[PDB]
RNA sequence: CCAUCUAUAAUUUUGAAUAAAAAUUUUGCCGUUGCUAUGGC
């Protein structure tokens, strides 16, 4: 029966690749002739191409999802390796650049909140005026 | 008692191995070792060797199992399969196939290998090349076991279908040579797997498979004749579909080379009783838009006089009519005129079908109606000069 | 209330290969 | 290679036709250079 | 639509018989109640 199931599965796969619209494997004679002739035109009018498109799009989503899972998972393991190497001082040349980039990234971010050099000029000038009156220091 | 405890025993390995934090996940720890360059290589081979025993151990329980305990084992196996990547999976599993002495276990290991490639991409092309060299070498060894023999061929079929073109050519040709030899295998399973592999291999190779053409089609036609004789075969329907699908694939890939042997192809389609009419009628169309029509019309006369006329089979006659009507509605102006004498010669025989036909009046009348419309279609679409002698 | 009540109500592949082999 | 074993004249010609037609393109181009 | 031809069904011959073969021509759902009739939605 695995003989049977394996037999069906292989031929079913071939059918989809070659004849997508055809169903898978699982009276008066004149009427039979007429039916087959009718089956010809409707099969000829079948829209196979969109069927081939649908199976592709279904498969592509699964492959894409798994690829993202692999992409996400290795980064976590990659970042773990950076932790242990850094704590033990086993940093390679590559790892010493990735963190150095992070220094630039974070330091670059903090620059926006550090404000401009032009503003601190008058802020400092205004800053001193208000101290000297509240702090006094003439006496 | 023991079973209840044994049922509990497999809840643990499920619970521990279940992928419910970098530290907790057994899966994630494995990659960190692999990604860590400083990790000893002798440490890595321990992971590969240790996993193989674990995978073999769980399969042994599955092979030798109880429904609920059976269910848990797959939960355990699924966790086990995802512990390590495809790169290490193949290296830690392919050696075990020869090492494994149990036919059931070997039957299991083949399935899991295919499942890993079901969702892989072009990154596994070097991996897949390694696997084929192993699977090809195991085929002569595993020829005794049909189930193992069938599965290995099936796995090769799925993966030659998937990015088979990118695989190194030497493996492809070797696979084709392997498949053709196994076509003659007495067991029906090996044939259908053999035919299936030939379809994809011929599909990828295309014209490069012409060297094997004498080893593909003439055996298949002989196989079909044997297929009719052994009507007690439980896989007769599957076997016949395999023969038809074999032709359908190569009708798309190598039309020109098949025109000479096109006659026997139609003989297969018309007299393949078990296969569904939709399957047959589909492959009738492919012949029309892939093979030169002029050759077909020449053959339609010979096959009609030889077999279909005396066949007395409703399906065969209807299929023949579907071919003839499809050809005439597609045949060109120039080709129709040149082939006119043969068509009219066939037309006279069709008119005389009533004399020999064993069917009732209604069928013959309906058949004659189809003959007249195609004749009207065929006599139209020509000029006066060609028709005047024929008239 | 009973009228309101009625209104309230109104509104793996390899696994298969594994099992099928064992049955044989 | 043009396979002739177990193949009729028509099939052999198709192998000949595909090969020669492909070889026609570069041969003509080579002739143009040599002229 | 009418006729005709088929299809379905019934009697009959070889036939233990199957078999072929001439031949002819009460509900959409759910129950109860009989071996038929009526209760709910």
């Amino acid at each position: 029966q695995t003989s049977k199931y394996q037999a069906t599965s292989v031929v079913n796969g071939l059918l989809s690749n070659l004849l997508p619209g055809v169903p898978k494997i699982r009276g008066s004679k004149a009427q039979l002739i007429d039916r087959n002739l009718k089956k010809r035109v409707q099969l000829q009018n079948r829209d196979v191409h969109k069927i081939k498109k649908k199976c592709k799009l279904v498969k592509k989503k699964k492959v894409k999802k798994h690829k993202l899972d692999k992409e996400q998972l290795e980064q976590l393991a990659k970042h773990q390796v950076l932790k242990k190497h850094q704590h033990e001082g086993t940093l390679t040349d590559h790892e010493r650049k990735y963190l150095n980039k992070l220094i630039k990234r974070n330091s670059q971010n903090l620059r926006s909140w550090d404000l401009e050099e032009e503003v601190r000029d008058e802020l400092e000038d205004i800053q001193q005026s208000i101290l000297k009156d509240t702090v006094s220091t003439a006496n | 008692e023991f079973l209840t405890f044994m049922n509990n025993t497999f809840e643990f390995i499920n619970k521990i191995t279940e992928e419910t934090d970098v530290r907790r996940n057994l899966r994630l720890k494995v990659y960190s070792v692999l990604l860590d360059e400083t990790s000893d290589k002798k440490l890595i081979r321990n992971i590969r060797e240790e996993f193989g025993t674990l995978l073999e151990g769980v399969l042994f329980f599955i092979n030798s199992v109880t429904t609920e305990i059976k269910e848990i084992l797959f939960k355990v196996l699924g966790n086990v399969l995802q512990i390590l990547p495809v790169d290490e999976f193949v290296n830690a599993v392919l050696p075990l196939l020869s090492t494994s002495t149990n036919e059931d276990i070997r039957y299991h290991l083949t399935l899991v290998i295919g499942s890993k490639f079901e969702l892989e991409g072009s990154e596994a092309i070097p991996i897949v090349n390694n696997v084929m060299k192993v699977l090809l070498d195991r085929m002569p060894l595993e020829s005794k076991s049909v189930v193992i023999s069938q599965v290995i061929l099936n796995t090769m079929t799925a993966l030659v279908s998937k990015y088979g073109k990118k695989l190194e050519g030497s493996i492809l040709t070797q696979a084709l040579t392997l498949a053709t030899e196994k076509v003659s295998s007495d067991m029906t399973e090996v044939k259908i797997s053999s035919l299936a592999l030939i379809t994809n291999c011929v599909q990828v190779l295309g014209v490069k498979s012409i060297a094997f053409y004498p080893k593909i089609v003439p055996p298949s036609i002989k196989l079909f004749d044997a297929s009719l004789a052994d009507s007690s075969n439980p896989l007769k329907e599957q076997l016949q579909v395999a023969i038809l699908l074999l032709f359908a694939g190569l009708i798309k890939r190598i039309p020109s080379f098949l025109m000479s042997n096109i006659l026997d192809v139609l003989h297969v389609i018309y007299f393949s009783r078990e296969v569904d009419s939709s399957i047959r009628l589909s492959v009738i169309s492919l012949i029309i838009e892939n093979i030169d029509l002029k050759e077909v019309l020449k053959v339609l006369f010979r096959i009609w006089s030889t077999e279909i006329a005396t066949s007395n089979d409703t399906v065969a006659v209807s299929l023949f009519l579907s071919t003839l009507e499809s050809t005439v509605e597609n045949i060109d102006k120039k080709s129709a005129t040149s082939q006119s004498p043969i068509f009219f010669k066939l037309l006279l025989s069709l008119f005389e079908f009533r004399s020999i036909s064993s069917f009732d009046n209604n069928t013959i009348s309906r058949i004659e109606a189809s003959v007249h419309e195609i004749s009207n279609s065929y006599v139209l679409k020509m000029n006066d000069k060609v028709f005047r002698p024929l008239f | 209330k009973k009228q309101v009540e009625q209104r309230l109500e109104f509104y793996l592949a390899i696994q298969e290969a594994m099992e099928l082999y064992n049955k044989d | 290679e043009i396979t002739v074993d177990g193949l009729d004249a028509n099939q052999v010609w198709w192998q000949v036709k595909l090969v020669l037609d492909s070889i026609d393109g570069d041969l003509i181009q080579g002739i143009q250079e040599l002229k």
